[PDB]
């Protein structure tokens, strides 16, 4: 209730978690989603994702695998719990082991 | 709690304000419905991941 | 019982010789009629405080932390009156008593008995305070000629097992009590759940005894095993499995 889920994937994917039942208007008309094609640039990418951090009501953010794959470093420097933040594959690049933030921490332990 | 700490986790309480009802009742059936029991099954499954 | 009674307000010249006459008397009765003498010396700690008064009146300086240079040979030629002897069929056993004083471990007098006796039983005070009659902490305790005095004709075949099992499912509950504290009680292994009820049982029915309640070795070792049943036989590890068939099934 007090927190709702988020998505940064593309057309495809925002559309497919919209029909799991995810994907919401702010009050001010802002959506849980930014969808990227070949058109927007990375700072766009990098300070959607900063308002996506700060805003005190998201819990859940789930981004692309191949989205994530240039901002490591917008997502590298999030060290807090609550903001999760899942990584997702799909058909363009399936699940990659190597480039995840959250198997950062199991170093060794493998 | 484990040992003293206070570990974080999720609770999915389901709501229901289902909007898109319309959904092309004669363009789009069971295809579309399978495909949101699918994606919803997903939602959850991630929200325990988190 | 053969008492001879010594007081504090008796002369202090005659608490020096009160155990010389005991161990007299002892060795007459063990080495020239041939009985099996057990002789209880209360109070070595006001034996050593006479040794010190008696000391100082021959104009002696006095010694690490208070005490005659000489006491370890003193000691000694009261400790070293006891044993078995060849051709007689007599024995002289001897169990002292002390105080500790402060608690410590390192005082002169159960140091330098550290050095002539055979193991120890240690009196503790958390027993105590917790009501458990007789307060006898078994961990810090040992026997050194255990080993000769128990097996088969001298008490039974299982004796040596059963002690080595209580020990250490003592010492493991210990741990385990340890452990849940800070884990919680609704955290806790079902292995971890029977050594909690081994503790209580084994403290309230073992230990615990009662001073006018008298249980030979046998009520003891079966005293015993009424408390390893509480573990399935596969947790009994230093049981062989050679006795674990004849003592456990009852």
């Amino acid at each position: 209730r007090g927190k709702l889920i988020a998505v940064i994937g593309d057309e495809d994917t925002v559309t497919g978690f919209l029909l799991g039942g995810i994907g919401e208007l702010n009050k001010n008309r802002h959506p849980n989603f930014l969808v990227v094609e070949k058109d927007t640039t990375i700072n766009e990418i990098e300070d959607t994702f900063r308002q996506f951090l700060n805003r005190d009501d998201i819990g859940i953010i789930l981004i692309n695998q191949y989205i994530a794959e240039m901002v490591r470093h917008a997502l590298d420097a999030h060290q807090q719990s609550i903001p999760a933040v899942l990584e997702i594959p799909s058909k363009e690049h399936p699940y990659d082991a190597a480039k995840d933030s959250i198997l950062r921490r199991a170093r060794g332990m493998f | 709690n484990v040992a003293g700490v206070t570990l974080p986790v999720f609770e999915h309480y389901h709501e229901g304000t289902d909007s898109y009802e319309l959904t092309g009742l004669a363009r789009g059936g069971e295809q579309l419905a399978k495909l949101k029991r699918n994606y919803a099954k997903a939602v959850e499954l991630l929200v325990e991941l988190a | 019982v053969c008492l001879f009674l010594n007081l504090a307000n008796d002369p202090t010249i005659e608490r020096i010789i009160t155990p010389r006459l005991a161990l007299t008397t002892a060795e007459f009765l063990a080495y020239q009629c041939e009985k099996h003498v057990l002789v209880i010396l209360t109070d070595m700690s006001s034996y050593a405080e006479a040794l010190r008064e008696v000391s100082a009146a021959r104009e002696e300086v006095p010694g690490r932390r208070g005490f005659p240079g000489y006491m370890y040979t003193d000691l000694a030629t009261i400790y070293e009156r006891a044993g078995r002897v060849e051709g007689r069929n007599g024995s002289i056993t001897q169990i002292p008593i002390l105080t500790m004083p402060n608690d410590d471990i390192t005082h002169p007098i159960p140091d330098l008995t550290g050095y002539i006796t055979e193991g120890q039983i240690y009196v503790d005070r958390q027993l105590h305070n917790r009501q458990i009659y007789p307060p006898i902490n078994v961990l810090p305790s040992l026997s050194r000629l255990m080993k000769s005095a128990i097996g088969e004709g001298m008490t039974r075949k299982d004796h040596a097992d059963v002690s080595n099992q209580l020990y250490a499912c003592y010492a493991i509950g210990k741990d385990v009590q340890a452990m849940k504290a800070v884990v919680g009680e609704e955290a806790l292994t079902s292995d971890d759940l029977l050594y909690l009820e081994f503790l209580q049982k084994f403290e309230r029915n073992f230990i615990a005894q009662g001073p006018y309640e008298n249980r030979t070795v046998f009520e003891t070792l079966d005293i015993g095993w009424q408390l390893l049943r509480i573990f399935p036989k596969e947790m009994l590890k230093r049981i062989p499995q050679s006795t674990l068939s004849e003592f456990y099934p009852r």
